RNA sequence: CGACUCUUAGCGGUGGAUCACUCGGCUCGUGCGUCGAUGAAGAACGCAGCUAGCUGCGAGAAUUAAUGUGAAUUGCAGGUUGAUCAUCGACACUUCGAACGCACUUGCGGCCCCGGGUUCCUCCCGGGGCUACGCCUGUCUGAGCGUCGCU
RNA sequence: CCGGGUGGAGCCGCCGCAGGUGCAGAUCUUGGUGGUAGUAGCAAAUAUUCAAACGAGAACUUUGAAGGCCGAAGUGGAGAAGGGUUCCAUGUGAACAGCAGUUGAACAUGGGUCAGUCGGUCCUGAGAGAUGGGCGAGCGCCGUUCCGAAGGGACGGGCG
RNA sequence: CCAUCUAAGGCUAAAUACCGGCACGAGACCGAUAGUCAACAAGUACCGUAAGGGAAAGUUGAAAAGAACUUUGAAGAGAG
RNA sequence: CGCGACCUCAGAUCAGACGUGGCGACCCGCUGAAUUUAAGCAUAUUAGUCAGCGGAGGAAAAGAAACUAACCAGGAUUCCCUCAGUAACGGCGAGUGAACAGGGAAGAGCCCAGCGCCGAAUCCCCGCCCCGCGGCGGGGCGCGGGAAAUGUGGCGUACGG
């Protein structure tokens, strides 16, 4: 329970907080799980998604086995764009259907420089609560 | 308007009877039951578990 | 109109009462924030005592409670005279001064004397410079036991 | 040309005679209703000014 | 009229920029709810004070 | 190549008055090649012109005005845009010295008789 | 002929746009403003019309220097400093 | 006195208040003076004033001024309460002596009516309702 | 029978009720409590590749710099040694407005300096800096059959 | 209360608590819809007709021909004020132009207003209006030569 | 007689007030004819010479997947 | 005549500063109604209220007794509870209406002029050097200029000095 008296729990700041929040804040809300390999490995459950990570849909239409590349990160409607995550409209040519990353499970990253920093720092940071804990 | 009574004073001797009438009903089977509360299995009713 | 048998009310309610209207919902607020201004002041003189200086015993006037002592604004400068104390330095060792007040009576003056010197032998007094102690500074014994009094510095019973 | 309202016909002159290297004859200028301030300017006969338009990239 | 203010001249110029349709590019952006321009003025309807 | 500031605040003033009126033109000509149904190619570097041109005059003006204040920094006048633009209050108030300034004889008031750190027994 | 016939004569004009509040309040042969008024160094208020001082007030225009004040408040108005650079 | 300046001396009222002519201004008009003082030279502060003569039509007071901005007044300790912005002028505000002349403030029983700061705040306290939560 | 009319049901229109939602209010409470001649509040006019409005901005004009951030923006185009966002302390900030050279027409000046012009000798043109009222301290020039002194 | 149907995300029973708690009316408020009713009406200023063109489409657009009207105090040629792009060209025929329209002052695309001599600018008129002064609790008001040290200008001479 | 102050000069925090502002938090409140005039390009459109007056207007869907292609018609509008 | 003091009064785009205007919920100073109630209405009431004008601050105002009291006396101001719908005012009608004492919240006091003494011992400004230089301040040197004896500073203020 919250006990914070600065954090609002309030339904409509909530939500003009989210539908409102500009990109960088847009960004870590546009957020997926890493793999159960890549959480083994990198020790991070949760990760911002960027314009190449290789994803898999596990909830949806889309759902199933198969691994495609995010091509584009729509965030002003919140949603990423993966490879073979597609429908074709009337006229015979294909759009990509917008997906939520929270259905979004990473299997391999673009690991850059920025990302390794940050990759170390939520490793460091869940280290120190596991060995505060105790 | 806002200054509608929103509040209540109740009597101090009332307050504490009241309190010890909800204690002394928090103690009798039936009336916990009647609450609704699950306490079928329970080993005594006024459940004091030691200070540890 | 008047009914029957009933009393004759005079509501004072004929002006434009309801823009000067004073609701108390900022009542645990002001109560909550003076709390905290309290011990923010209790916090910040730390040694001294938080309800503040030592106040003199006073026979209230006007027939009604002339039995009743209380606590007056400040020990009065005959009373400092013969207690000893500076009327300037009386202010610094934590003693209210009242200028203003007179004495009538021999009692009650010798009463709140022996009330300064009943105070000047609970008072602890830390040296100015805390790596040197001085002539008539407490003892290190008593700077080690000394602590924060609460409520009112020796209060006034009847 | 299409100038700033507030450039004057002897600003107008100045400023064709340093930017595009030529000698000017007379300026007009009107305020077309629009707002924008427009200039005609009537270059020196040695100059043509079909061959200026050409080198300024209008045609 | 044809004698006119430079001041007048200038506020009717503005008048007249404002006085377009919107493209129809607006139409297709994300949180669009905008469909024409509601602020078009007739110069037989609505007179521009002045 | 990119215009960027890192790189122009190592250079002197009439090389940045060359590189200035170079994007000047080029947005002349920018704005030759929009009325002329220019390429979008074209259309595009308008914003990164005039972006440009709004840097080399940032840096230009960055620099004068450090320059400036060098020269003024160890002078009684200096002027008013260079003088700190706090509210006009806050330019109305007293200066440090001014408050700090105490009178002759409450001074010897507090040497004489300074709040002394006490405590009471109960 | 009070009416529509008397209507037909309206081709002068009594006020102009303001310099000073803009709008078309200016009184030509007064040279007064009958909205701000204009020559006098204060600004025509009255709070006997309150939705009128609410509808050209502190918040209802650009706020240009103004919105920068309340965003340098919030750090005390320090000046002459920039952040760390890389 | 203060001729009341209703156009031909018409009150459109009840009789009580159908007085024009011998009515009186609340404040003295030395402080007066010391308000036209003030608001002629407004970069001044006004201090004081007195009373330097009179004949029948006119009344003559020197009213002394200080400048908070010289550096004399804002270096020394002595003299500088008038630096500080509240006492931006204390001649429209009543806080001279002949402005407080004026207000009915004073000590004790025949100052009943300005407990407080002020009428007003006498009038605001006494004529208010105090509606606590739990009555 | 039919047409017409009336009633009820089914289906369809007209209309936008109801219900369910809610980036909005209203009320209460906490903390802070800051505008302006260094030009405020307000207003006008402009600024986007396609841009009318809203918003943001000021001829550096839907923003420049710096920091944090770390790969987008997106309606369509186009083009990691840091995109975009946030912060914002650096810089800039058109015209009016207490509005300030005089006026309110975008009218007319005056003084100083710089560049063309000239061949500083003026003109003319362009650019920069000044030119409002009141008032304080001080400076200089003075005024007075004001009060004196000296010759 | 249940059945059927529609709908597509929340809802209700019981014990208490609280109220902005139940509508047929108020010439009630706001919104919507009828009968009237395909009715009244599209009748002030003499008047249209024939052929052709374009067009899916013509009583009405255009061209030609004819017959007419305004009849120089015009139904003509031009300006002031006011309007503000209505001016011009092209396209469209959804909406509007009280029938229609292939047309328009409609809608959409592009265009268009060039001055030493034409006006403003300058002058003063009737008047408006600061400073001085006076009044005024005060924002300010009166006043316009009036209880003002109101000239910052010029030629000549001397001096640098 | 007695009592009580020492006027006609000056400064001074705290407790106190706060329907404007900056930033918040909350609610036995209201739920688009309600709640602010304003949930939306709202002090906007529009009106009045002016002072001033002052609206209406939320909801496809999970995702535009916003109906390609054929056919009638000049097209709107249909049928598939 | 002329020169120089002083006083009073001008002028300057002289050097440096300051005021104007906005907001205005709260605050201070003025000014100030009528609707209304009295079952009419004129005093009264509404109400020292609205409107009007001026001036602020983060609080303002107030404030250290020319006080309350008559007591076995209290002790600046402000605020809360009570006093108290009371004393009192009132066509003594309608209605209006405090204060002291008491309990608390807070709590803090002080300074001039005047009277006196100290070779004006005081203040402001420009020049140079060193420092600090974004609240323009510190030290030293100026046979540097003013202010001030028509009284600045030090001591000192009714509790006495
Ligand atoms: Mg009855
Ligand atoms: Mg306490
Ligand atoms: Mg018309
Ligand atoms: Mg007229
Ligand atoms: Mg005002
Ligand atoms: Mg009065
Ligand atoms: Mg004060
Ligand atoms: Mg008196
Ligand atoms: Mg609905
Ligand atoms: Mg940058
Ligand atoms: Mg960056
Ligand atoms: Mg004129
Ligand atoms: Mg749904
Ligand atoms: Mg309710
Ligand atoms: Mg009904
Ligand atoms: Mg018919
Ligand atoms: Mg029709
Ligand atoms: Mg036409
Ligand atoms: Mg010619
Ligand atoms: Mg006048
Ligand atoms: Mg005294
Ligand atoms: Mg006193
Ligand atoms: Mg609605
Ligand atoms: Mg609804
Ligand atoms: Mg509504
Ligand atoms: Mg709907
Ligand atoms: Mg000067
Ligand atoms: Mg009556
Ligand atoms: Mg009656
Ligand atoms: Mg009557
Ligand atoms: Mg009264
Ligand atoms: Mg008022
Ligand atoms: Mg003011
Ligand atoms: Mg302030
Ligand atoms: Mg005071
Ligand atoms: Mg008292
Ligand atoms: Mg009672
Ligand atoms: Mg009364
Ligand atoms: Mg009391
Ligand atoms: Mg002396
Ligand atoms: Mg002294
Ligand atoms: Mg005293
Ligand atoms: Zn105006």
């Amino acid at each position: 329970m919250k006990f914070n008296p600065f954090v609002t729990s309030d339904r409509s700041k909530n939500r003009k907080r989210h539908f409102n929040a500009p990109s960088h804040i847009r960004r870590k809300i546009m957020s997926s799980p890493l793999s159960k390999e890549l959480r083994q490995k990198y020790n991070v459950r949760s990760m911002p998604i960027r314009k190449d990570d290789e994803v898999q849909v596990v909830r949806g239409h889309y759902k199933g086995q198969q691994i495609g590349k995010v091509v584009q990160v729509y965030r002003k409607k919140y949603v990423i764009y993966i490879e073979r995550v597609q429908r074709e409209k009337a006229n015979g040519t294909t759009v990509h259907v917008g997906i939520h990353p929270s259905k979004v499970v990473i299997t391999r990253l673009k690991l850059d420089k920025d990302r390794k920093k940050i990759l170390e720092r939520k490793a460091k940071s869940r280290q120190v609560g596991k060995e505060k804990g105790k | 308007k806002t200054w509608r009574r929103w509040h209540r004073r109740v009597n101090t001797t009332q307050k504490r009877y009241a309190i010890c009438s909800a204690l002394a009903a928090s103690a009798l089977p039936a009336l916990v039951m009647s609450k609704g509360h699950r306490i079928e299995e329970v080993p005594e009713l006024p459940l004091v578990v030691e200070d540890k | 109109a008047p009914s029957r048998n009933g009393m004759i009310l005079k509501p004072h309610f004929h002006k434009d009462w309801q823009r000067r209207v004073a609701t108390w919902f900022n009542q645990p607020a002001r109560k909550i924030r003076r709390r905290k201004a309290r011990q923010a002041r209790a916090r910040r003189i730390a040694p001294r005592p938080a309800a503040g200086p030592i106040r003199p015993i006073v026979r209230c006037p006007t027939v009604r409670y002339h039995t009743k002592v209380r606590a007056g604004r400040g020990f009065s400068l005959e009373e400092l005279r013969v207690a000893g104390i500076h009327k300037k330095v009386a202010r610094t060792i934590g003693i209210s001064v009242d200028p203003r007040r007179r004495n009538k009576s021999t009692e009650s003056l010798q009463a709140n004397v022996q009330r300064l010197k009943e105070y000047r032998s609970k008072l602890v007094l830390f040296p100015r410079k805390p790596s040197a102690p001085k002539k008539g500074d407490s003892s290190a014994e008593e700077l080690k036991l000394a602590t924060q009094l609460t409520g009112p510095v020796m209060p006034i019973r009847n | 040309f299409i100038v700033d309202v507030k450039a004057n016909k002897h600003q107008i002159k100045q400023a064709v005679k340093k930017l595009y290297d030529i000698d000017v004859a007379k300026v007009n200028t009107l305020i077309r209703p629009d707002g924008e301030k427009k200039a005609y300017v009537r270059l020196a006969p040695d100059y043509d000014a079909l061959d200026v338009a050409n080198k300024i990239g209008i045609i | 009229s044809s004698h006119k203010t430079f001041r007048i001249k200038r506020f009717l110029a503005k008048k007249q920029k404002q006085n377009r349709p919107i493209p129809q590019w607006i139409w297709m952006k994300t949180g669009n709810k905008i469909r024409y321009n509601s602020k078009r003025r007739h110069w037989r309807r609505t007179k521009l004070g002045l | 190549a990119k215009i960027k500031a890192r790189d122009l605040r190592g250079k002197k003033k009439e090389e940045l008055l060359k590189q200035l009126d170079d994007l000047k033109v080029e947005l002349s000509q920018l704005r030759v090649a929009k009325v002329t149904g220019g390429a979008a190619s074209k259309l595009s570097k308008i914003r990164v012109v005039r972006k440009s041109i709004a840097r080399v005059l940032t840096v230009i003006n960055q620099t004068q005005k450090e320059n400036l204040r060098k020269f003024y920094k160890g002078k009684k006048y200096k002027p008013l845009d260079l003088r700190p633009k706090k509210t006009r209050a806050m330019r109305r108030r007293l200066n440090k010295h001014e408050e700090s300034l105490k009178t002759k004889k409450q001074q010897r008031k507090e040497r004489l008789y300074p709040l002394r750190k006490y405590a009471v027994k109960a | 002929t009070k009416g529509t016939s008397s209507f037909g004569k309206r081709r002068n004009k009594t006020h102009t746009l303001c310099r000073r509040c803009g709008s078309k309040a200016y009184h030509l042969q007064k040279s007064t403003c009958g909205k701000c008024g204009y020559p006098a160094k204060r600004k025509r208020k009255y709070n006997w019309s309150a939705k009128a001082k609410r509808r050209n007030t502190t918040g209802t225009g650009r706020m240009r220097h103004l919105k920068i004040v309340y965003r340098r408040f919030r750090h005390g108005f320090r000046e002459g400093t920039t952040p760390k650079p890389k | 006195g203060r001729k009341r300046p209703v156009p031909k001396g018409a009150t459109y009222g009840k009789p009580v208040h159908h007085g024009v002519n011998q009515l009186k201004f609340a404040r003295s008009l030395q402080s007066v003076a010391e308000e036209r003082a003030g608001r002629h030279c407004g970069a001044l502060r006004v201090l004081n004033s007195y009373w330097v003569g009179e004949d029948s039509t006119y009344k003559f007071f020197e009213v002394i001024l200080i400048d908070p901005f010289h550096k004399a007044i804002r270096r020394n300790p002595d003299t500088q309460w008038i630096t500080k912005p509240v006492h931006k002028h204390r001649e429209m505000r009543g806080l001279t002596s002949a402005g407080r002349k004026s207000r009915g403030l004073g000590k004790g029983h025949k100052f009943h009516h300005t407990i407080g700061g002020s009428r007003r705040a006498a009038w605001r306290r006494r004529n208010t309702l105090q509606l606590h939560r739990y009555r």
